[PDB]
């Protein structure tokens, strides 16, 4: 049970280039393994790498260090024929490098690929569309520019992409990959609509595009992910008017539009009946106008309700009475009209998390 | 497949005497030694 | 300016005094001089805040989100009740927060969401209600979360596991409902996994194998029905806790093969069949708990094979025949209880070579024969249980010389002959019970010995003779239970000096006289 000689020089010449040489001192690597480095045999006993990691990932379990003055990626790493996963995390390196096209020659076996917070300079290299089997693509917070290349739409089998913290341009991609459960991309600089492309990734649980300039409305199709569980718009510039739907979405726990300072229409009152799961609501400093509606009253799961900064006029709907659930209540800095409803449990309850100050038009009587 | 006990034997990078000690925090967990630091098993 | 935060901060905690004396405006003005108060050397700003264990009573004031440079909170151990504040989450450079062992209450606020920066989030052990929000999957950086001893309700949502920083998952003692998911095998760079005592229900995902981070395993006491998985047999783990649930089937025998497992609890389940003999493949494995299932067969002499066992515990299970000699290989074994099986046979004795055991309880078998007297050799023994068993024989003089036992049962058996006078040697037995016995002769004067005794029951014996005076130097003893014997003679007075004395038993013997008027009739 030996390893793969090639391999193995492979492995010596990638912990040299990060910094690690005691490596080169080990006899046999899948035999005299270190935290960061997993092997599997073949049907004839021969040993292959088949995960590669670096970083203290919060120095527990750490991983091997880098060197921060003179450290890079190997090209080595294309001799590694059955690597599975990559793994980098905050492993900084001679200057801020690109990250290198020759990761794409792995296209037959890299399953995960993981870059997190090195520093990165550049575009992505268009070539990782060439990791047609990955199922993890990590790229969060590097300094990334350019665009999220065309080719990512080879990514069939994608679970889950961040790409978050970077300072990528144009538009969100246009893609439709069937298992993608995650999309998160938000704090970049992504322009353009929401692609409608984006409602039949049906496998989608979390949207993350916040921070963002992404502009135009939410798309009406909306309604066809049933696995939703967050959807965070906050602080685009998004249009309205709202989905005359959002009935299909019944695992939405969480949708967050605040920052959308132009979002301008108001909340139908058969925008949100029948959201069973739904926790959080954030349309807050997003120019909404008209009443409060009142089926924001009977949604059983509601924790967070945050509409302050609006245009929200009338009164305050008398069903808010009889909301024992909501943690936090936030309408203030509105022109809301008349008196209060909210019970005494209610009130001290809240404390604090209720805000209504503000509002000129309130007739406050005890809270 | 099955599991195995985390052989140290190269585990402390270029730390020598790189040896598996167990930890309590009661739940048990391993991890590699050297003079007196710790490492994480493979 | 940063001193008027730190003062609303003080007005809002309750019983205080003489705590932050410290933290006096009319004249401590360096305020990075207060206690649990520290500034960086460069800014001169507030960034720790440290006040652990105080005890100060009140709330946190919102006024913790005027430190903006704060990177790190500790308030554990002060019972503060209240909310905690939204103003937390204008912290944004905080990285470590520390509210744990306090009385907050209320929801886990949204604005938690804020901090980019965080990485341990430490709430362990208030009264927080409320869903684990998914607002905590956009704190990119998080690596310790930390909720266990609390009231959360809801599920746990299968968005939580697509996270590859978070290290430690701590959401031990809620009350959340729900299954576990399988894309729990997406937290790839957890090494625990704690849901012990929550109201999880469903089965253990058969993609299970798939988590090979993981350290330690914890899904104890919920109400987890179905089988073990095969692909149980892929973990990585040390410590494999199912104990608790409602899992039925047989123990997989792939279970024979997780060599890197230092701690197996399989205990009160519904497991049902024999224990693997593979499980004597677990060389290393230092703890074995399959007690409280419907286990049958024999116990496996290859659990001798277990070189590194310490703490074995079969007993509550449907067990049959002998019990191995092949025990006598187990060097570290502290504590075997087989106790409540169908156990036949005699004690093996090479059971004698286990030198260092500290335990031995048979209670509730069929075990037989005598008190193999090889058992001298355990001088390590503190607590020796052989009742409700059919041993025979006497009383192994030797059981004397057995230094530091503490609690010695032998109750239910046939034991015959006569009490040995070296029991009176064990100066530290709490209690001994040689109840419903045939045991003969007198009882010995040298009980009078037992110094630390809280509690002698010889009841329903044979014991002729006296009542030794020698019991009334006695002081810890409260329970002298000797009834169903042939005792005579007048109770003897010195069991006035009996203080904490409050439960005696000499109905049905042949006593005679007036109970003496050394009456502690406190009970």
């Amino acid at each position: 049970a030996r390893t793969e000689p090639d391999e193995q020089d492979a492995v010596y010449d990638i912990m040299r280039a990060t910094g690690n040489d005691w490596a080169a001192a080990i006899p046999d690597v899948c035999r005299g393994r270190w935290h960061g480095i997993e092997c599997m045999p073949d049907q004839d006993n021969v040993y292959h790498v088949v995960s590669l990691s670096f970083g203290a990932l919060s120095d527990d379990t750490a991983f091997p260090t880098c060197d921060p003055q003179r450290s890079y990626v190997s090209e080595s790493l294309t001799r590694l024929k059955h690597l599975k996963a990559l793994f980098f995390y905050r492993c900084l390196g001679r200057a801020p490098q690109r990250i290198p096209a020759f990761l794409g020659r792995l296209g037959s076996s890299l399953q995960t690929l993981v870059l997190r917070e090195n520093g990165f300079l550049g575009p992505i290299p268009d070539e990782l569309g060439n990791l047609t089997n990955l199922k993890v693509l990590d790229l969060h917070k590097n300094h990334l520019n350019g665009s999220i290349p065309l080719s990512f739409n080879r990514f069939s089998g994608l679970r889950s992409l961040d790409l978050s913290g970077n300072r990528l341009t144009g538009s969100i991609p246009g893609f439709v990959l069937p298992a993608l459960s995650v999309l998160d991309l938000n704090q970049n600089l992504l322009t353009g609509p929401v692609p409608p492309t984006l409602t039949s990734c049906g496998s989608l649980i979390k949207i993350d595009l916040s921070r963002n300039r992404v502009t135009g409305p939410i798309p009406e199709s909306q309604n066809r992910l049933n696995q939703l569980v967050l959807l965070d718009l906050s602080y685009n510039r998004l249009s309205g008017p709202f989905p005359s739907s959002l009935q299909g979405l019944n695992s939405l726990q969480a949708l967050m539009l605040k920052g959308n300072n132009k979002f301008s229409t108001t909340i139908p009152e058969n925008a949100f009946k029948g959201l069973k799961n739904l926790m959080i609501l954030v349309l807050s400093n997003t120019n909404i106008q008209g009443s409060i509606p009142k089926s924001l009253t009977r949604l059983n799961s509601l924790r967070v309700l945050h509409l302050e900064g609006n245009n929200l006029t009338g009164e305050i709907p008398l069903e808010f009475r009889d909301v024992k659930h909501l943690s936090e209540l936030r309408l203030n800095d509105n022109s809301l009209t008349g008196p209060v409803p909210f019970e005494r449990d209610t009130v001290w309850r809240m404390r604090r998390k209720l805000r209504l100050y503000n509002n000129a038009g309130l007739c406050v009587n005890r809270d | 497949a099955g599991s195995r006990l985390p052989d140290c034997s190269h585990a402390c990078g270029s730390c020598s005497p790189c040896r598996l000690v167990m930890v309590s925090f009661c739940p048990m967990a391993y991890k590699c030694m050297c003079n007196n630091k710790s490492y994480p098993v493979p | 300016n940063e001193g008027k935060a730190l003062m609303a901060i003080k007005g809002s905690f309750s019983n205080l005094v003489n705590m932050l004396l410290d933290w006096d405006d009319v004249h401590n003005s360096d305020l990075c001089s207060w206690r649990g108060v520290f500034c960086d050397n460069v800014s001169y700003s507030v960034v720790s805040l440290n006040l652990s264990s105080l005890n100060l009573g009140g709330e946190i004031s919102p006024a913790i989100g005027d430190l903006r440079n704060l990177q790190s909170i500790d308030l554990q151990g002060n019972k503060l009740a209240g909310q905690i504040p939204d103003e937390i989450g204008n912290c944004a450079s905080l990285v470590y927060l520390d509210l744990s062992e306090n009385l907050l209450y209320g929801d886990i606020p949204f604005s938690i969401s804020k901090l980019k920066q965080l990485e341990t989030l430490n709430l362990k052990n208030n009264q927080l209600t409320g869903p684990v929000p998914a607002t905590l999957t956009q704190i990119p950086n998080l690596k310790r979360l930390d909720l266990a001893g609390n009231h959360l309700t809801g599920e746990i949502s299968r968005l939580l596991y697509w996270n590859e920083v978070l290290q430690y998952l701590g959401l031990r003692g809620n009350m959340l409902t729900g299954t576990l998911s399988s894309d729990m095998c997406q937290l790839t760079g957890l090494w625990y996994f704690d849901v012990r005592g929550n109201n999880l229900t469903g089965t253990i995902p058969e993609s299970i194998g798939n988590c090979t981070s993981f350290q330690i395993l914890d899904i104890s006491y919920n109400q987890i029905t179905g089988e073990i998985p095969y692909n149980i047999g892929f973990l990585q783990v040390a410590t494999l806790s199912l104990q608790g649930n409602r899992l039925t089937g047989r123990i997989p025998e792939v279970i024979g093969l997780m060599q890197a497992l230092a701690v197996l609890d399989l205990s009160d389940n519904e497991l049902v069949g024999p224990i693997p003999p593979i499980l004597g493949n677990l060389s290393f494995t230092g703890k074995l708990y399959l007690h409280g299932n419907m286990l049958t067969g024999p116990i496996p002499s290859e659990l001798g094979n277990m070189s590194r066992l310490s703490y074995l515990q079969l007993n509550d299970n449907k067990l049959v025949g002998t019990i191995p000699p092949e025990l006598g290989k187990l060097e570290q074994l502290f504590e075997l209880n087989l106790a409540n099986n169908r156990l036949v046979g005699p004690i093996p004795s090479n059971i004698s070579s286990c030198a260092a055991l500290n335990q031995f309880n048979v209670h509730g078998n069929l075990l037989s024969g005598s008190i193999p007297l090889a058992f001298r050799n355990l001088g390590s023994l503190t607590y020796l249980n052989l009742s409700s068993n059919n041993f025979k024989g006497k009383i192994p003089v030797e059981l004397g010389h057995i230094i530091n036992l503490d609690k010695l049962d032998l109750s239910g058996n046939n034991f015959s002959g006569s009490i040995p006078l070296t029991l009176g040697d064990l100066e530290h037995l709490l209690i001994l019970n040689l109840s419903r016995n045939h045991l003969s002769g007198q009882l010995p004067a040298e009980f009078g010995n037992l110094r630390s005794i809280q509690m002698i029951d010889v009841s329903f014996n044979l014991l002729s003779g006296v009542i030794p005076t020698e019991l009334g130097q006695l002081q810890n003893l409260n329970s002298l239970i000797l009834n169903n014997n042939k005792l005579h003679g007048k109770i003897p007075d010195q069991l006035t000096n009996c203080f904490t004395l409050v439960n005696l038993n000499v109905s049905f013997n042949n006593l005679s006289g007036i109970v003496p008027p050394m009456a502690n009739f406190s009970r």
